[PDB]
C-alpha cells in the first residue's frame, strides 16, 4: 500500500460467547495471527473455528492459529459483504508481520512494483532427468 | 535423531521417526553422498547380513543339541518326533506342561518342522557333541565377518571405485571359486566322510588321514581307469547306518531312490557336485582379467546386433548401463534368486534328497510353502526394484536405438496383450468351476466340463509313466533313448516314476488341469501389474513426469479426475495381494493333493477337486476339526497354540483392512481433538510431548495395513498346514 | 518447505491465485502473453499442499507444479 | 501472416500433451511474438475437461 | 480309447451313477399319487434323466475312473480316435459368432464418426443402421481378409503414445 | 418352471405339492385375519393393481396437471392433524373392525 499499516493490539471485538476452535498453546509459545477489517454496520457471519458471531460497527479484530483460516474469513468477507480484510503474523518475541495485501493491491491483481520468483523459462517438461543431478538435489530446479 | 538427513530431523511431528527408519538403507538419497562411497557403505553392510546368517545358523546347532533329541532320533528316525526348542513360559498351567512334554524331554518342548535332523543326519552327523563343535565355528565366521565389515571401511583397506566396476575378474573367481571349488569341497566331504558313515565306518578329524575312500585309494584316478570307482554300489537292502548290504562305490549314476530312505543315492549327489565342479572351473576362466587370453563383456555386447534391424542398434550402450545401475544388477539377481527358490521347492518334494523327510510329511509341507512364499516376495522385488532403475539410473541419449529404448517405445503392445491373456484365463477358468459348481448342485454330476491335460500326460509318457499308455518313445523299449541310459539310470528311474506312491510325476486328472490354468492367471496379472509400474514409472499421460518425483509418492492431487494411486511403488503395492493369492493356490493344490496321497483315499481329489464346494468342504472345512479343538471347554490338547495362532492371524489380516479402506483424513480431525483434552485437562496438560502428534502418512498405511495383512495371511496357514498335517499324521 | 515451480506457458488467467487460500501466489506483469501476465510464488514457505492451483491451470500441461518436499509445522497445517 | 491458417487443421507435437499426434482446428494465431501463439481446438476432451491449448509454430505439422 | 480312458458305455461307475440318480426319484417318487401333477413333473425328470445318459454314451464320450466323462483338445488324437464334435469343432462355431459381434461393433462405430455428434449416435444408437448392419455380417471373414490384404484395418502411428 | 436342472429347488414341501420353501410369514398373516379360500387372495390382488394405478396417476395430476403450492406444504400444523387422527386414528379403528366382525370368529 502506501504503507504498512502498523497493528492496533487494543480494538473491539465482535460478540462471541467462545468456543473449542479456539487458540491452543502452539500460540502463546510460537506464532499466531490475527486478522482486522472495518464494517460499516452489524451484521452475522460464519466463523471458521466454531459458529455463528455478530460484527461491530467499526474496527474488528480476531485472533487465529492458522494462515488459512484467516484467510477462509477474507473469502468470506470479499464475497458476501464486499470489504476490505487485512492480516497479520504475531510472534511469540511480540514481533508482528504484514502479509497478505503485501503490495496493498490483491494478488489476483497485477502491479507494476513486483517481480518475479521460482519462474523457469521453459515449458513443463522439457527438463533434464533425475540420472544427470543423481547425487545432488533438484530435477526441476 | 536422522543424521544422514537433514530435512527428517528439523521435521516437529512423529513423521521423523517413522520415516527415519524406512528410509535409513536408502543410501543414495542420503545427504552428502558419493558414488564411491555408496559402494564401500554396501560392502561393509554385506558382511552384515552374511553375520546374522552364521549365527543363526549356530543357533539351531546350539538350541537343538542342547534342548533336543538327535541322539534318539537317529536309532529310530520314523516313529521319534524332532525337537526344535524347550519352553519357559511361566503363564502355564499344569495341564498345558503335561501336553507339551510330549518328546522324551522332561519339561515342555517344541516340535520341529523344518527338516534339519534329516538334514545334518545325512551328511554324516551322529552326536551331540559334533553339533556343539560346529555352533562354535559359526560364530567366529561371524565375528570375522563383523570385523571385516569394519576394518574394510577404515581409511586404509578401503575400495576404489575401479575395484568395484571390474566385472570380468569378478566372474572369474566367483564361478570358479565360490561355486565350483565349494562344489568339489562338498564332494570331498560326501566322499571322505558322509558316505562312510551311512556304511558304518566312522570318519572324523582323528582318522580322515589314515582312512581310505575307497580300497585302491588315488591309483585308478592317476592311470585312468576312472570306472572302478562304481564298481560295488550298495545294493536294495540296505540300512542307511549300518554296513549291512554296503558296497565300495564312492560315485556312481545309479539313479532313483534308495529303498529303505526314500531318497537320492549319496554315492549320485556326490558325483553330481563333482561335475559341477568341473563346468564352473571351465566357465570362470573365460573372461580376461590382467592376462592376453579372455573374453571381453563389452566386446560381446556390441556383436550380437543382428544386420536387418530387427533389434535396432541391438545390446549396444547396454554395459555402462548395467554397470553403473545397482538397481538394475539388483533386478536380475533376485529375479534368478526368486526363480530358484521355486526350483528348489518343485525338485524336492518329487525328489527327496535327504534321509526319511518323504516319511515326514509335516516337515515336506512347510518346506516348501516356506520357499514357495518367498520365491513370490523376491520376485516382485525384481520388478520394484528394476523400475527404480528407469527413474534414477536410465539415461535415454546413451541408450538410443537399443533393445531397451525399444522396448520402452511400444509398451503400450506389452501391457495390452497381456491384459488379454489375464482376462482370457480368468472368464473362462471361472467359468467352468462355476458351471460344475451349479450342475453339480442340480445333482447332474455328469454334466461337469472336465477336460483331460493330454499334453501333460504326454510328457510323462515320455519320461517313464506307462499308465496313460501313449507309448512314446521313454516309454517304449524299442526307442534309442530307452536303449541309451538303459545301463545307466533307467532302471532306478522307471521303477521310481511308475510308483504311485511317492511324489516324483503324479497322477494327472482334469481337476489338476484347472488348477495349472488358474495359476496362469496369477503370473500373467501379476506381472502385468509389475510390469506396467515399471514402464509406465517415467511417465504417463496422466502424468507425463513421473520421473521428477521419485518411486514413491501419495498422488498429484484430486484434480483430472484424480490421481490415487499411480505411482510405482502403489503398484508393486497391488501386486503383494495378487503374490499371496496365486502362492495360496499353488500352494492348496500341493496340500490337498498330498493327504489325499497319504490318507490313501486319490479319489477325494479327483472328483471333488473340480468344483469349488469341493474346495471348502473337503479341504478347509474338514481338516479344521483337530485343529480348532486344540483348547476346548473341556480341555486342552498339544494343538492350542496352533489354534491361538490360527485366530491370531484371522485377527492381524482384519486390522490391515483398517489401513487399507479407512484413509488419513478421517483420523486427523481426530487427533486434533485429543490435543484439545490433554491441554483443557487439569493436570494432564502439564505434560507436553517432544514431537508433534500427527496421523500416519499415506503410504505409510499402504505400508502397514499391507504388514498386518499379509502377516495374517502367513501365520493362519502355518497353523493350518502344521495342525492339520500332524494331528493326522497323515 | 514445498517447491512450487511455473513455467513458461503461463497466460495469466489468475485462476491458480484465486484458488490458493494461503496467498503464495501473486501475479507479476510480463511480456510474454497476450494478458501481459504471468504468476509468482515468492512465499513458498507458508505452502501446504493442496493443489488447488494445478487443478485451475486450464493449459494442456500445467503451467504450475507443486512438487513435494520436507515438511514442516506451516505446511502440516498443525493449528497445534 | 506468420503463422498457419484460419479454420485450418494440424496434427499436435508436444510429447506431455494429452493431445499428441492428433488432430485440432486452428481457432487464432497471434503475430505480436508472443512464444505460443497458435491457439488449437480440439473435439475430445482431457482428463480435466479443457478442450482448447496455446501450442507453438513448431509443435505444429500438417494434418496426417 | 486313450490315455487310460475307458468309453462311457463300457464303464460301470457310470452305469452305477444312473442307478443312484433314478433312485432319488423313485424315493421322491413314492410319496405322491400317480396321477397328479407332482408325478407328471417328476416321471419327465426320470424321462430326460434316461436320455442324458444313453445319449452320451452313444456319443463315443470317454468316463474316467470316477465315471464322469473327459473330454480331448489335441485335434490330432480328437481326429484319430474320433472325439472331435468335444472341443476342436465348437471353437469354430464361437470364433465364428465373436467375430461377428467385432465386425458389425466397429463398422457402427467408424460409420457414426464420419457424421456430426458421433457421442449422440452412442448413448442414442440408430436402430436401422444398427439392424442393417447385424444381418450384413454373416461373411465377416471374408471382409476381413479384405479390409487386411487392403491395409485400411490398421492405423499408422497416429495414435497418441506417452513419453 | 422346468429348465435345465432348476426343478430339484421344488422340494417336497407337503400337501400335495412342491416348491420353494417361504419365510416371510405371509400364510400366518392371511390366517390370523379371515380367509380360508383362494378367490380372497385373488380379490385382494386385483384392488391393488387398481390401487396402486391410482396412486401412479396421482402422481401424474399433482404434479403435471395441478400441482400444489409452497404454502399448502407448508400447512404442517395440519398434516399431524389429519395424518394421526386420520391415518393412525381411524386406520387402527377399521382394523378393530374388522378383526372384531370377521377375523375373531374364523
Ligand atoms: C537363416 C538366416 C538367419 C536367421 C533365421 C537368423 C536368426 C536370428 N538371428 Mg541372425 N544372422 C544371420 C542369419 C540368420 N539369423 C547372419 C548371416 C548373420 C551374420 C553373421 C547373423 C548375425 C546375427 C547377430 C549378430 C545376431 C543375430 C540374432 C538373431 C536372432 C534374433 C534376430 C531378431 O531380429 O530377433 C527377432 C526380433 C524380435 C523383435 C523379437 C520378437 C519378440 C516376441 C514378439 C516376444 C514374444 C514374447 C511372448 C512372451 C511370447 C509367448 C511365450 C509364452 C509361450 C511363454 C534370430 C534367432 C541376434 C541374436 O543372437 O540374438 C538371439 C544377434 O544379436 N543374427
Ligand atoms: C475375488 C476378488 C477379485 C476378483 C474377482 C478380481 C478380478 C480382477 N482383477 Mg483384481 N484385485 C482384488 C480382488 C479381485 N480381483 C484385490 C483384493 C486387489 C488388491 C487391491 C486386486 C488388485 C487388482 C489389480 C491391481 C489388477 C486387478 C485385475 C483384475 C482383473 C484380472 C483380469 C481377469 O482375470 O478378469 C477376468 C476375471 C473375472 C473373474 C471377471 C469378473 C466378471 C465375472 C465374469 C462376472 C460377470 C458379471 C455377471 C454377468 C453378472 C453381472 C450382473 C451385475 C452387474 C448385476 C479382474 C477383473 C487386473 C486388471 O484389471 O487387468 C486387466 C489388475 O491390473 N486386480
Ligand atoms: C406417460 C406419462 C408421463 C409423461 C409423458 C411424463 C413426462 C415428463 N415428466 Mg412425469 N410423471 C408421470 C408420468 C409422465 N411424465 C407420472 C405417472 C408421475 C408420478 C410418478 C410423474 C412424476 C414426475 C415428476 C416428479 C417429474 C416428472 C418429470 C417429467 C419430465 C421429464 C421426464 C423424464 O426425465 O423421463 C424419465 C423417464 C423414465 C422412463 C423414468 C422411469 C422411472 C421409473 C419409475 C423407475 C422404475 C423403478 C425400477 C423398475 C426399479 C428397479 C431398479 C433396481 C435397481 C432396484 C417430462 C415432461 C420431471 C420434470 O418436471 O422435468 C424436470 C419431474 O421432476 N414427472
Ligand atoms: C538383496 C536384497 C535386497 C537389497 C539389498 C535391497 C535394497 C534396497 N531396497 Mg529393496 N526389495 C527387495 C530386496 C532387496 N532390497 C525385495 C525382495 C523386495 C520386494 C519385497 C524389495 C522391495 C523394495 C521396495 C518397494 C523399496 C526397496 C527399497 C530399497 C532400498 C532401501 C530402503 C530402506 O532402507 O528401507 C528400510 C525399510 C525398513 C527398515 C522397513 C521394513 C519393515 C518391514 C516391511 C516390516 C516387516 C514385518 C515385521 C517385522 C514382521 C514381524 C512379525 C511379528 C509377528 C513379530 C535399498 C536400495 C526402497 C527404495 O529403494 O526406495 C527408493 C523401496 O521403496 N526395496
Ligand atoms: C540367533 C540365534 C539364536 C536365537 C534366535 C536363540 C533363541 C533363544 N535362546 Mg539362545 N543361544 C544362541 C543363539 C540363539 N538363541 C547361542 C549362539 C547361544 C550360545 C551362548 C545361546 C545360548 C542360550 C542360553 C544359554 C539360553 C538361550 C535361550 C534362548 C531362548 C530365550 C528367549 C529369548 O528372548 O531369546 C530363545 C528360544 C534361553 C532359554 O531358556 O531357552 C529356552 C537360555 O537359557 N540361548
Ligand atoms: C575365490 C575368490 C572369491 C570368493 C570365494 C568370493 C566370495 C564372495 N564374494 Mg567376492 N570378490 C572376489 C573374489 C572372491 N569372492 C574378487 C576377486 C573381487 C573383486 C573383483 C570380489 C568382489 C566382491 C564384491 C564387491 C562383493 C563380493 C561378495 C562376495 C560374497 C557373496 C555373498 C555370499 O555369501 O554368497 C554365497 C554364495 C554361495 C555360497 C554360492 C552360490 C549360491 C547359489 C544360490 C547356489 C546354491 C547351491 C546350493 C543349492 C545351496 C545348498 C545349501 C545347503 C545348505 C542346503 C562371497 C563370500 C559380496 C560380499 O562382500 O558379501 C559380503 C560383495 O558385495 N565379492
Ligand atoms: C500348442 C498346441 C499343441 C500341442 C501342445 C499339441 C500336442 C500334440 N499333438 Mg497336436 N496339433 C495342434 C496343436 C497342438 N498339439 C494343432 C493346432 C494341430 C492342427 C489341427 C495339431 C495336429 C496334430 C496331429 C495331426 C497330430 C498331433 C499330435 C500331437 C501329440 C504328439 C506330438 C506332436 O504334435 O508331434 C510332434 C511335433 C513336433 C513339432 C501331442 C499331444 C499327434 C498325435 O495324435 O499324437 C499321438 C498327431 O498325429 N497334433
Ligand atoms: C464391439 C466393440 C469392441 C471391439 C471390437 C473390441 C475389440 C477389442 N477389445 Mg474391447 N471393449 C469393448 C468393446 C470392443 N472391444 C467394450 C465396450 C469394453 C468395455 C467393457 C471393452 C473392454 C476391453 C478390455 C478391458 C480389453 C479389451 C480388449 C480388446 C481386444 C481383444 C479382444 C478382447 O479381449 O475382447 C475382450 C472383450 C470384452 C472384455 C467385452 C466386450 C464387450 C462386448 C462383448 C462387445 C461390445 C459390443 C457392443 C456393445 C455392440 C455394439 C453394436 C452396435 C451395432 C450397436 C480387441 C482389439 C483387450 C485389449 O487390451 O486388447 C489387447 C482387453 O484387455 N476390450
Ligand atoms: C522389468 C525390468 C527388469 C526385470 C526383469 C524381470 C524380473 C525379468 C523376468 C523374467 C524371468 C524371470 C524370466 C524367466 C526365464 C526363464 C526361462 C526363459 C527358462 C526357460 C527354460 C528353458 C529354455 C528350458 C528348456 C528345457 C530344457 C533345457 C530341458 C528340459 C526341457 C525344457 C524345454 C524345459 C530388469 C531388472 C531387467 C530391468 C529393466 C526392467
Ligand atoms: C387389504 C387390502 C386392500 C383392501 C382392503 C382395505 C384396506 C379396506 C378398507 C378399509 C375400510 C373398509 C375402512 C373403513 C373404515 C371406516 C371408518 C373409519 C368408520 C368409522 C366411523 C367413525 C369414525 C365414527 C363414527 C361416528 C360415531 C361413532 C358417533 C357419531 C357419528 C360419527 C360419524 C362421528 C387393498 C386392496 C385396498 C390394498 C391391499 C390390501
Ligand atoms: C488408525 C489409523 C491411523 C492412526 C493410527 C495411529 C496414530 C497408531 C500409531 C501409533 C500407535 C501408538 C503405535 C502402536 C504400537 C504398535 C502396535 C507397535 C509399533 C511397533 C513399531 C515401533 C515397530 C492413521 O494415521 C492412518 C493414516 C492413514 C490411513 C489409515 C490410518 C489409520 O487407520
Amino acid at each position: 500500500p502506501w504503507k504498512q499499516p502498523e497493528l492496533d493490539p487494543d480494538t473491539p471485538s465482535p460478540i462471541f460467547g467462545g468456543s473449542t476452535g479456539g487458540l491452543l498453546r502452539k500460540a502463546q509459545v510460537e506464532e499466531f495471527y490475527v486478522i482486522t477489517w472495518e464494517s460499516p454496520k452489524e451484521q452475522i457471519f460464519e466463523m471458521p473455528t466454531g459458529g455463528a458471531a455478530i460484527m461491530r460497527k467499526g474496527p474488528n479484530l480476531l485472533k487465529f492459529a492458522r494462515k488459512e483460516q484467516c484467510m477462509a474469513l477474507t473469502t468470506q468477507l470479499r464475497s458476501k459483504f464486499r470489504q476490505t480484510p487485512c492480516f497479520y503474523r504475531v510472534y511469540a518475541d511480540g514481533k508482528v508481520q504484514y502479509l497478505h495485501p503485501k503490495d496493498g493491491v490483491y494478488p489476483e491483481k497485477v502491479n507494476a512494483g513486483r517481480v518475479g520468483v521460482n519462474q523457469n523459462m521453459r515449458s513443463i517438461g522439457k527438463n533434464v532427468d533425475p540420472i544427470k543431478v543423481v547425487k545432488f538435489t533438484g530435477s526441476e530446479p | 535423531f536422522p543424521k544422514f538427513s537433514q530435512g527428517l530431523a528439523q521435521d516437529p511431528s512423529t513423521r521423523r521417526i517413522w520415516y527415519g527408519l524406512a528410509t535409513a538403507h536408502d543410501f543414495e538419497s542420503h545427504d552428502g553422498m558419493t558414488e564411491e562411497n555408496l559402494y564401500q557403505k554396501i560392502f561393509a553392510s554385506h558382511f552384515g547380513q552374511l553375520a546374522i546368517i552364521f549365527l543363526w545358523t549356530s543357533g539351531n546347532l546350539f538350541h537343538v543339541a542342547w534342548q533336543g533329541n538327535f541322539e534318539q532320533w537317529v536309532t529310530d528316525p520314523i516313529h521319534v518326533r524332532p525337537i526344535a526348542h524347550a519352553i519357559w513360559d511361566p503363564h502355564f498351567g499344569q495341564p498345558a506342561v503335561e501336553a507339551f512334554t510330549r518328546g522324551g524331554a522332561s519339561g515342555p518342548v517344541n516340535i520341529a518342522t523344518s527338516g534339519v535332523y534329516q538334514w545334518w543326519y545325512t551328511i554324516g552327523l551322529r552326536s551331540n557333541q559334533e553339533l556343539y563343535v560346529s555352533s562354535v565355528f559359526l560364530a567366529l565366521v561371524s565375528a570375522v565377518f563383523l570385523f571385516a565389515g569394519w576394518l574394510h571401511l577404515q581409511p586404509n583397506f578401503q575400495p576404489s571405485l575401479s575395484w568395484f566396476k571390474d566385472a570380468e575378474s569378478r566372474l572369474n573367481h566367483h564361478l570358479a571359486g565360490l561355486f565350483g571349488v565349494s562344489s568339489l569341497a562338498w564332494t570331498g566331504h560326501l566322499v571322505h566322510v558322509a558316505i562312510p558313515e551311512s556304511r558304518g565306518q566312522h570318519v572324523g578329524w582323528d582318522n580322515f588321514l589314515s582312512v581310505l575312500p575307497h580300497p585302491q585309494g588315488l591309483t585308478p584316478f592317476w592311470s585312468g581307469n576312472w570306472a572302478a570307482y562304481a564298481q560295488n554300489p550298495d545294493t536294495a537292502s540296505h540300512a542307511f547306518g549300518t554296513a549291512d548290504g554296503s558296497g565300495t562305490a564312492i560315485l556312481t549314476f545309479l539313479g532313483g531312490f534308495h529303498p529303505q530312505t526314500q531318497s537320492l543315492w549319496l554315492s549320485d549327489m556326490a558325483h553330481h557336485h563333482l561335475a559341477i565342479a568341473v563346468l564352473f572351473i571351465v566357465a570362470g576362466h573365460m573372461y580376461r582379467t590382467n592376462f592376453g587370453i579372455g573374453h571381453r563383456l563389452e566386446a560381446i555386447l556390441e556383436a550380437h546386433t543382428p544386420p536387418a534391424g530387427g533389434l535396432g542398434a541391438g545390446h549396444k550402450g547396454l554395459f555402462h548401463t548395467v554397470n553403473n545401475s545397482l538397481h538394475f544388477q539388483l533386478g536380475l539377481a533376485l529375479a534368478s534368486v526368486g526363480t530358484i527358490t521355486s526350483l528348489v521347492a518343485q525338485h524336492m518334494y518329487s525328489l527327496p534328497p535327504y534321509a526319511y523327510l518323504a516319511v515326514d510329511f509335516t516337515t515336506q509341507a512347510s518346506l516348501y510353502t516356506h520357499h514357495q512364499y518367498i520365491a513370490g516376495f523376491i520376485m516382485c522385488g525384481a520388478f520394484a526394484h528394476g523400475a527404480i532403475f528407469f527413474i534414477r539410473d536410465y539415461d535415454p541419449e546413451q541408450n538410443k536405438g537399443n533393445v531397451l529404448a525399444r522396448v520402452l517405445d511400444h509398451k503400450e503392445a506389452i501391457i495390452s496383450h497381456l491384459s488379454w491373456v489375464s482376462l482370457f484365463l480368468g472368464f473362462h477358468t471361472l467359468g467352468l468351476y462355476v458351471h460344475n459348481d451349479v450342475v453339480q448342485a442340480f445333482g447332474t454330476p455328469e454334466k461337469q466340463i472336465l477336460i483331460e491335460p493330454v499334453f501333460a500326460q504326454w510328457i510323462q509318457a515320455a519320461q517313464g509313466k506307462s499308465l496313460y499308455g501313449f507309448d512314446l518313445l521313454l516309454a517304449s523299449s524299442s526307442s534309442p533313448a530307452y536303449s541309451a541310459g538303459q545301463s545307466l539310470w533307467l532302471p532306478g528311474w522307471l521303477e521310481a516314476i511308475n510308483n504311485n506312491q511317492n511324489s516324483l510325476f503324479l497322477t494327472i486328472g482334469p481337476g489338476d488341469f484347472l488348477v495349472h490354468h488358474a495359476i496362469a492367471l496369477g503370473l500373467h496379472t501379476t506381472t502385468l501389474i509389475l510390469v506396467k509400474g515399471a514402464l509406465d514409472a517415467r511417465g504417463s499421460k496422466l502424468m507425463p513426469d513421473k520421473k521428477d518425483f521419485g518411486y514413491s509418492f501419495p498422488c498429484d492431487g484430486p484434480g483430472r479426475g484424480g490421481t490415487c494411486d499411480i505411482s510405482a511403488y502403489d503398484a508393486f503395492y497391488l501386486a503383494v495381494f495378487w503374490m499371496l493369492n496365486t502362492i495360496g493356490w499353488v500352494t492348496f493344490y500341493w496340500h490337498w493333493k498330498h493327504l489325499t496321497l497319504w490318507q490313501g483315499n486319490v479319489s477325494q481329489f479327483d472328483e471333488s477337486s473340480t468344483y469349488l464346494m469341493g474346495w471348502l468342504r473337503d479341504y478347509l472345512w474338514l481338516n479344521s476339526s483337530q485343529l480348532i479343538n486344540g483348547y476346548n471347554p473341556f480341555g486342552m490338547n498339544s494343538l492350542s497354540v496352533w489354534a491361538w495362532t490360527f485366530l491370531f492371524g484371522h485377527l492381524v489380516y482384519a486390522t490391515g483392512f483398517m489401513f487399507l479402506i479407512s484413509w488419513r483424513g478421517y483420523w486427523q480431525e481426530l487427533i486434533e481433538t485429543l490435543v484439545w483434552a490433554h491441554e483443557k485437562t487439569p493436570l494432564a496438560n502439564l505434560v507436553y510431548w517432544k514431537d508433534k502428534p500427527v496421523a500416519l502418512s499415506i503410504v505409510q498405511a499402504r505400508l502397514v495395513g499391507l504388514a498386518h495383512f499379509s502377516v495374517g495371511y502367513i501365520f493362519t496357514y502355518a497353523a493350518f498346514l502344521i495342525a492339520s498335517t500332524a494331528g493326522r499324521f497323515g | 518447505a514445498h517447491v512450487v515451480k511455473i513455467y513458461d506457458t503461463c497466460i495469466g488467467c489468475t485462476q491458480c491465485v484465486r484458488a490458493c487460500p494461503l496467498d503464495v501466489l501473486e501475479m507479476v506483469p510480463w511480456d510474454g502473453c497476450k494478458a501481459a501476465q504471468m504468476a509468482s510464488s515468492p512465499r513458498t514457505e507458508d505452502c501446504v499442499g493442496c493443489k488447488r492451483c494445478e487443478t485451475a491451470c486450464p493449459t494442456d500441461f500445467l503451467s504450475v507444479r507443486v512438487y513435494l518436499g520436507n515438511e514442516s509445522t506451516r505446511s502440516l497445517g498443525l493449528a497445534y | 501472416e506468420i503463422g498457419p491458417k484460419r479454420g485450418s487443421l494440424v496434427k499436435v507435437l508436444r510429447p506431455e500433451s494429452y493431445w499428441y499426434n492428433q488432430v485440432g482446428k486452428v481457432v487464432s494465431v497471434d503475430q505480436s511474438g508472443i512464444r505460443y501463439p497458435v491457439v488449437v481446438r480440439f473435439e475430445n476432451q482431457n482428463y480435466a475437461g479443457v478442450s482448447t491449448n496455446n501450442y507453438a509454430l513448431d509443435e505444429i505439422e500438417e494434418v496426417k | 480309447d486313450i490315455a487310460g480312458l475307458t468309453p462311457c458305455s463300457e464303464s460301470k461307475a457310470y452305469n452305477k451313477l444312473e442307478r443312484k440318480e433314478l433312485k432319488v426319484l423313485d424315493k421322491r417318487l413314492k410319496q405322491y399319487e400317480p396321477g397328479s401333477a407332482p408325478y407328471l413333473a417328476l416321471q419327465a425328470t426320470k424321462e430326460r434323466t434316461e436320455n442324458r445318459f444313453k445319449t452320451y454314451a452313444k456319443q463315443g464320450l470317454l468316463c474316467g475312473n470316477d465315471g464322469l466323462p473327459h473330454l480331448i483338445s489335441d485335434p490330432g488324437l480328437a481326429l484319430r480316435f474320433n472325439h472331435a464334435g468335444e472341443v476342436f469343432i465348437p471353437t469354430f462355431g464361437f470364433l465364428y459368432v465373436a467375430g461377428y459381434i467385432g465386425h458389425v461393433g466397429r463398422q457402427y462405430i467408424i460409420l457414426s464418426k464420419e457424421d456430426a455428434k458421433p457421442t449422440d449416435k452412442e448413448i442414442i444408437l440408430d436402430v436401422p443402421l444398427a439392424l442393417k448392419l447385424a444381418f450384413q455380417g454373416w461373411a465377416w471373414p471374408l471382409a476381413s481378409i479384405q479390409e487386411l490384404r487392403n491395409g485400411s484395418l490398421l492405423e499408422k502411428d497416429e495414435n497418441i503414445t506417452v513419453s | 418352471w422346468p429348465i435345465v436342472g432348476q426343478e430339484i429347488l421344488n422340494g417336497d414341501v407337503g400337501g400335495g405339492f412342491q416348491g420353494i420353501q417361504i419365510t416371510s410369514g405371509f400364510f400366518q398373516l392371511w390366517r390370523a385375519s379371515g380367509i380360508t379360500s383362494e378367490l380372497q387372495l385373488y380379490s385382494t390382488a386385483i384392488g391393488g393393481l387398481v390401487l396402486a394405478a391410482a396412486c401412479f396417476f396421482a402422481g401424474w395430476f399433482h404434479y403435471h396437471k395441478a400441482a400444489p403450492k409452497l404454502e399448502w406444504f407448508q400447512n404442517v400444523e395440519s398434516m399431524l392433524n389429519h395424518h394421526l387422527a386420520g391415518l393412525l386414528g381411524l386406520g387402527s379403528l377399521a382394523w378393530a373392525g374388522h378383526q372384531i366382525h370377521v377375523s375373531l370368529p374364523v
